């Protein structure tokens, strides 16, 4: 069959500054279909030692088919580059929305949480643990629907539990901090951290030094602002359990009365 | 390297919700004996 070639795309502007300077608005030439096209340089990958991570990320995310998970339609490479052909989400990152808004009302947060739980639920039915749930790894499409975007730390854990410390400081589950093995319940932890950052504007274990944040995550030392409503506290508290075994199932999140009372049709 | 992945690199006709089989790839990879 016909394989992708760069020549199949018209390339427009970078989608983003900084760490995203890398991903372009793109167009498939015949269909005129708008895409994001992520460009990676082989030599810099191979010098960094991260090329096997890439393999895993592509293999995983290109096989996942869900409304709230950004399609990776395909990839290809040439002498110098690897290209990832990704779904374009025109409304940008949840993180930008949080920056713009400061914190989200209850309806929006519950809707984001519903959408997201649905995506991870489906992910977990596949034995995939995401392992990097956080506002930047989340994108918004046309209708403002949530899509999971970054599968750079995700793993297919079909049988064996995992040892790899990965994720983002403020979102690390306690089992990772303490160097114990971990399973899919990490995503439940980070979900609770996220639901908190959504409503408050900052994550619950924020500290000056990472040393001090590690410690607060392990002791589960955090507090809620007065404005956080009882149902939101309950949910967050349920998700933020030191013992991963104590964390709810995603179907439970989806059926939580704060979530149901607050998410949309 | 092997930039040869167990992943789609075939041209897609974008100009036309169910390609259901595709994610079967997970349980099959788990089902590898
Ligand atoms: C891949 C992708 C990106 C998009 N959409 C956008 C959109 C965007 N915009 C900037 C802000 N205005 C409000 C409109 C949208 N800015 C970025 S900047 C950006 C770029 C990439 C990523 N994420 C990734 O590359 C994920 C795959 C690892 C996040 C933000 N990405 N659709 N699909």
């Amino acid at each position: 069959k016909r394989q992708w070639a760069l020549e199949d795309f018209e390339i427009g502007r970078p989608l983003g500054k900084g760490k995203f300077g890398n991903v372009y608005l793109a167009r498939e030439k015949q269909s005129k279909f708008i895409l994001a096209l992520k460009v990676l340089f082989k030599a810099q990958l191979e010098k960094a030692g991260v090329e096997h991570q890439l393999r895993r990320e592509v293999e995983i995310q290109s096989h996942l088919r869900h409304p709230n998970i950004l399609r990776l339609y395909g990839y290809f490479h040439d002498a110098t580059r690897v290209y990832l052909i990704l779904e374009y989400a025109p409304l940008g990152t949840v993180y930008r929305e949080l920056q713009k808004l400061s914190k989200f009302d209850e309806q929006r947060t519950a809707t984001y949480i519903t959408e997201l739980a649905n995506a991870l639920s489906y992910c977990h039915s596949k034995r995939v643990i995401h392992r990097d749930i956080k506002p930047e790894n989340l994108l918004l499409g046309s209708a403002g629907e949530l899509k999971i975007a970054d599968f750079g730390w995700s793993v297919h854990a079909p049988s064996s539990r995992r040892t790899t410390l990965c994720g983002t400081l403020d979102y690390l589950p306690p089992e990772m901090i303490e160097g114990r093995m971990h399973d899919e319940k990490v995503d439940l932890w980070s979900l609770g951290v996220l639901c908190y950052e959504f409503l408050v504007g900052k994550p619950p274990f924020e500290a000056n030094t990472y040393q001090e944040t590690y410690k607060r995550i392990s002791r589960v030392e955090f507090t809620f602002p007065d404005f956080v409503t009882e149902g939101a506290r309950d949910l967050i508290s349920r998700l933020l359990k030191h013992n991963p075994s104590q964390r709810p199932m995603l179907r439970e999140v989806l059926e939580h009365p704060w979530i149901t009372a607050n998410s949309s049709k | 390297s092997s930039y040869s992945y167990d992943a789609p690199s075939d041209f897609i006709n974008f100009s036309s919700g169910d390609t259901q089989n595709i994610d079967s790839w997970f349980e099959e990879k788990a089902n590898l004996e």
